RNA sequence: GGGCGGCAUAUCUGUUACACGACAACGCAGGUGUCCUAAGGCGAGCUCAGUGGGAACAGAUCUCACGUAGAACACAAGCGUAAAAGCUUGCUUGAUUAACGAUUUCCAGUACGAAUCGAGACUGCGAAAGCAAGGCCAGCGAUCCUUUGCGAAGAAUAGGAAAUAUGAACAAAUCAUACCAGAGGUGUCAGAAUAAUUACCACAGGGAUAACUGGCUUGUGGCGGCCAAGCGUUCAUAGCGACGUCGCUUUUUGAUCCUUCGAUGUCGGCUCUUCCUAACCUAGCGCCGCAGAAGACGCUAAGGGUUGGAUUGUUCACC
RNA sequence: GCGCGGGAGUCCGCGCACCA
RNA sequence: CCACCGGCCCCGAAAAUGGAUGACGCU
RNA sequence: UCGAACCACCUAGUAGCUGGUUCACAUCGAAGUUUCCCUCAGGAUAGCUGGUGCUAGUAGAAGUAUUGUGCGGUAAAGCAAAUGAUUAGAGGCGACCUAUUCUCAAACUUUAAAUGUGCAAACAAACCGGCCUUAGCCAACUGCAAGGCCGGAAAGAAAAGAAUUAGAGGCACCAAGUGGGCCUUCUUCGGUAAGCGGAGCAGGCGAUGCGGAAUGAACCGC
RNA sequence: GUACUUCUCUCGUACUGAAAGGGAGAUGCAAAAUGCAUCUGUGGUGUGCACACGUCAAAUCCGUUUGAUUUGCCCAACACC
């Protein structure tokens, strides 16, 4: 025998292929895995790994916020160089906030429609995986980007709310409720809105 | 215990923001009512064939009370409330020995 | 039976043999600031602002400063985890720790070497391990055994 | 019947099985809410400065470097 | 076991407790539901318990010297304190209010109780630096319901920086309600509104738990040994043996709760067999304080024997 | 808490009444 | 030749169905 | 059929209690402890465990040393030192004082271990000279305090016994079983004692065979 | 069963107060009891994938690889304002 206490706590949970049923996401993890296995660039691995990651775990983006960052790439780029391709493993959404923007080419896994209309009449190009697999091989000049996650309902709402220092929501339907005792000074105690960690 | 009938303590009126004399009374309780919203709830529900619908409290352990002092300014005509200890014998008296 | 907060303290505040007594002015004209490591040493003599006696003998990080208080963060380990915890004492249960002295020391003699070496000095000797081998010139010699007088000494009656 | 009344025998070992963690490091979670309040004010009108001073920092470096 | 008793049911000090912290018992020695307008706050001036030398009544008061606390701080205990935290005295009400500041103790890092460091108002004492929002550390209480205090008068051509709100078609005056802070209490003290009996008795279960056999123990009971102060007229030991001390047994009663509660038939007697020896008789020996007779105290030895009746359910007991 | 008696209180008797 | 104190052995050492250094045996 | 008849229905009445609960391999793998509860044959709550992951894969690591710097009142010791017990003689002078003398304390101590316990040992840090701001301190400031900007240096931690690692750190979500324990080594409290009752540190059985002690849950080896 | 359909209804894009009620951008100038002006834009700081610009090591079949690091922008995320 050989003291190999506590030895099965250093292993670590990855999902190693995917859950989902598309076969053309089948087909774009067989293309990435292959350019990840025989090529030398960074960008190729974490996009076969965010390909391989869950619906949950792959956030949706705001037209609006590619704007922004990529607006704050370019004010410090020369003039004679080329803007990045913007690339998002996951979904673009538009947005009805912001009228203006300039030309931009991006790269998704799917747009909506109202996206795809703005993208196009702002002047740039919807583009796809296979595409950008053939324009940037190694994936060089390119921008890759992520969506928020915190700010979801779940996320709002994990933890306990009657503890010192937790502003989380209970799981309620009747918002009139869970009132009086333990949210107010007057009927018996406060839960405390702040605490030292 | 003793207490003297008058105390100096700050008034806090916006018209006053200063110390000034108070006359100390004690507190007692004032006569419940009829027609209070408790009240009436309270005579629907035993009204009928039940019986006591209520719990009635018996089993008293507790030999004394707090003791809550009025405190009216003549300069103002506010009153504030104070609380004391508990005892068994709350007097006022200015002899002061 | 009970669990006061002063309880089983008899002997940990108490005063040491013939060092009974307030606080002297050196205390009092000592330097506070926020960041340094002080240890929490209980004085039984002041009966204010007086720390738990779990607190007694521990370092820590002064982290707020008031005109007569000390706020000191104190690690507490607690079931699987530690804890840090703030407590506040008044400014004489508190003195000023010792415990980078050394790697302070450390610090400023390595710039001295560095200034040697770029003025082009004479830099010290270095020591030598005493865990070498060497000839060994014997001045005084003894035999050691046991003797009879030994076993006889050892009878007290 | 009677039975145990207190002990602590197995404590110490589940305690450690996931370990007993480290404290956060010090430049983590370093709120001064609590602190005592006049520093606190005066720290709060110098804080408001140099965020000024950082936006206008940036401008100039962006001119600077449009004009090359 | 349960009952009776008692609170180990909320809580404080010393010890148990093993020199950080934590740690149980129907463990040990003790406390708490109060008390205080001063016994709270501050300034000043003094030094306590006791001892020694002296002064009419006087074998109470006055004076000098010594006096590290041997006194005192409401109460139990620990700690702390000497130009004080003790005693006397003078003036006072910081035991008020305190924008939902932060933290400690219990701890789930929840609440309650208690406590610590702060910011603002108005003050108290002090020449001043300063000290003080009770008496350091035990002395206390949720939802609902009841009940009290603050939304003073004046001003806005408007609801604003500055006017408490509602009773839903509208308006006035009563009435009711609401928002904030307290008080009336839950001692089973994180908080139901509660008297007996069952031998006429019932159900679900428990060997988590008693009554009977077994098992551990041997205080108690029963048997011995060692030393030798004395008894024995003399003489410690023929026969005994105090004061002490060491062991054995499980044929007595206690102590415990390991097995059995979908059941191990429970006192005594009658009948019948077998085993043990710490030996009453029967066989041999030794020794006495053994003249004989009758006996006492030992050793080998369990092969063989050990009764009939009155009273009592008896075992035991007595004749 | 309510009625009676023997500046107010205090005490003693009776007969009534009980949602923290 | 006397006191003292060690090793191994012996006495002190009495029970209930026939029996247990595991059995035979071993000097 | 009677300390409340019989028949049908409400009724498949409720049960924190007793009994049962149907295929195979594979990866992992416990607890009888904390707090609250008319709570003690039951629950909720934290801990132990599984699954799912997120994040820049050596990161903010350690049931272990060394060096430096703090904390302590048990073991031992003492009564010729304070408190409390306690035997005898001597000197001054029956009593008292004065030095001694014999024996002691879980709720006594001047002194004081071994095993412990807190902190630190250069990469969001620390060190050395510009500048900006503050309604902070001080009689003032170019003094102290605080938040920043610019620049330099950096055995990346020497030598003296001068660490080591089968040494990737951090952060979440969902949920089970358990909440009767018992034994041993050292330290112990009650009891004459117990295969008795109650605790502290650690290792085990429970949940586990295998090889040994003839036989044995816990002993020895593994 | 399949194919088709309008208004509407419901959850959400905004919350807060007991209620009468009210209701969230950035920068610059400035300091007005509803201030003024522009609209290609992360409110700030620290730590932070990829990409871009350099540099240094080790290996090399001499084509390039594997690691570090500087600077810029920093996506997701955490902490302090
Ligand atoms: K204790
Ligand atoms: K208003
Ligand atoms: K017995
Ligand atoms: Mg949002
Ligand atoms: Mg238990
Ligand atoms: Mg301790
Ligand atoms: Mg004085
Ligand atoms: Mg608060
Ligand atoms: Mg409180
Ligand atoms: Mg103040
Ligand atoms: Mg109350
Ligand atoms: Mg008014
Ligand atoms: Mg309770
Ligand atoms: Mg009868
Ligand atoms: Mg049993
Ligand atoms: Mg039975
Ligand atoms: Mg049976
Ligand atoms: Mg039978
Ligand atoms: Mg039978
Ligand atoms: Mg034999
Ligand atoms: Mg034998
Ligand atoms: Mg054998
Ligand atoms: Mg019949
Ligand atoms: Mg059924
Ligand atoms: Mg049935
Ligand atoms: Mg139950
Ligand atoms: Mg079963
Ligand atoms: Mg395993
Ligand atoms: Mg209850
Ligand atoms: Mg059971
Ligand atoms: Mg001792
Ligand atoms: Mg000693
Ligand atoms: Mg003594
Ligand atoms: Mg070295
Ligand atoms: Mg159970
Ligand atoms: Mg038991
Ligand atoms: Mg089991
Ligand atoms: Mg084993
Ligand atoms: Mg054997
Ligand atoms: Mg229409
Ligand atoms: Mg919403
Ligand atoms: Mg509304
Ligand atoms: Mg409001
Ligand atoms: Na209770
Ligand atoms: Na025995
Ligand atoms: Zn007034």
């Amino acid at each position: 025998g050989v003291d190999l206490t506590g030895i099965s706590k250093k292993s670590r949970v990855i999902r190693h292929h995917t859950y989902s049923t598309n076969p053309y996401i089948k087909l774009l993890i067989k293309l990435y895995k292959f350019l990840a296995k025989r090529t030398s660039s960074g960008f190729n691995k974490v996009v076969y790994q965010r390909l391989i990651k869950s619906r949950s775990n792959r956030a949706p983006i705001s037209l609006s916020r590619i704007a922004v960052v990529m607006k704050r790439k370019a004010v410090f780029t020369a003039k004679s160089k080329a803007a990045p391709i913007a690339v998002v493993v996951g979904d673009v959404l538009d947005d009805v906030r912001m009228a203006r923007i300039p030309a931009m080419r991006v790269c998704a896994l799917r747009f909506s429609k109202s996206a795809r209309q703005s993208i196009v009449a702002a002047g740039g190009e919807c583009l796809t995986f296979d595409q950008l697999a053939m324009i940037a091989p190694t994936g060089k000049n390119t921008y890759l980007l992520r969506g928020r996650k915190s700010g979801r309902e779940s996320v709002r709402h994990f933890g306990a709310s009657g503890v010192p220092g937790s502003h989380s929501k209970p799981y309620a339907t009747n918002r009139g409720k869970e009132t009086k005792r333990g949210r107010r000074t007057g009927r018996s105690y406060k839960r405390k809105a702040f605490r030292h960690v | 215990v003793n207490y003297p009938k008058k105390k100096v303590m700050h008034c806090g009126d916006a018209r006053c923001n200063a110390h000034k004399s108070f006359k100390v009374v004690q507190y007692k309780a004032g006569k419940a009512r009829l027609f209070a919203r408790g009240k009436r709830r309270y005579d629907r529900k035993q009204s009928g064939y039940g019986g006591q619908t209520k719990p009635v409290f018996h089993k008293k352990a507790k030999t004394t009370k707090k003791i809550v002092l009025k405190l009216q300014c003549s300069g103002c005509k506010s009153i504030r409330q104070v609380v004391l200890k508990r005892t068994k014998h709350f007097e006022l008296n200015d002899k002061k020995k | 039976h009970s669990y006061g907060y002063k309880s089983g303290t008899r002997h940990l505040f108490a005063k040491k043999f013939r060092k009974h007594g307030v606080p002297s002015v050196s205390t009092i004209l000592t330097n506070i600031k926020v960041g340094d490591y002080v240890d929490v040493v209980a004085d039984s003599a002041v009966r204010e602002g007086m720390p738990h006696k779990y607190y007694h003998g521990r370092t820590g990080i002064v982290w707020n400063v008031t005109p007569r208080g000390v706020g000191v963060i104190i690690n507490k380990p607690v079931r699987t985890r530690t804890l840090r915890k703030r407590i506040c004492v008044r400014f004489e249960h508190v003195r000023k720790s010792r415990c980078q002295e050394a790697f302070k020391a450390k610090e400023h003699q390595f710039q001295a070497y560095l200034a040697a070496k770029k003025a082009g000095k004479a830099l010290p000797p270095l020591q030598k391990s005493s865990r070498l081998g060497g000839i060994v010139r014997p001045k005084n010699v003894e035999v050691l055994a046991r003797r009879v007088a030994d076993y006889e000494a050892m009878v007290p009656y | 019947a009677k039975s145990k009344n207190h002990t602590n025998h197995n404590q110490s070992s589940k305690n450690h099985r996931n370990g007993i963690k480290g404290p956060v490091p010090l430049h983590l979670h370093n709120s001064k809410r609590g602190s005592w309040l006049p520093a606190l004010v005066n720290a709060r009108r110098v804080r408001k400065h140099n965020q000024k001073a950082a936006l206008k920092k940036r401008r100039e470096r962006i001119a600077a470097f449009a004009a090359k």
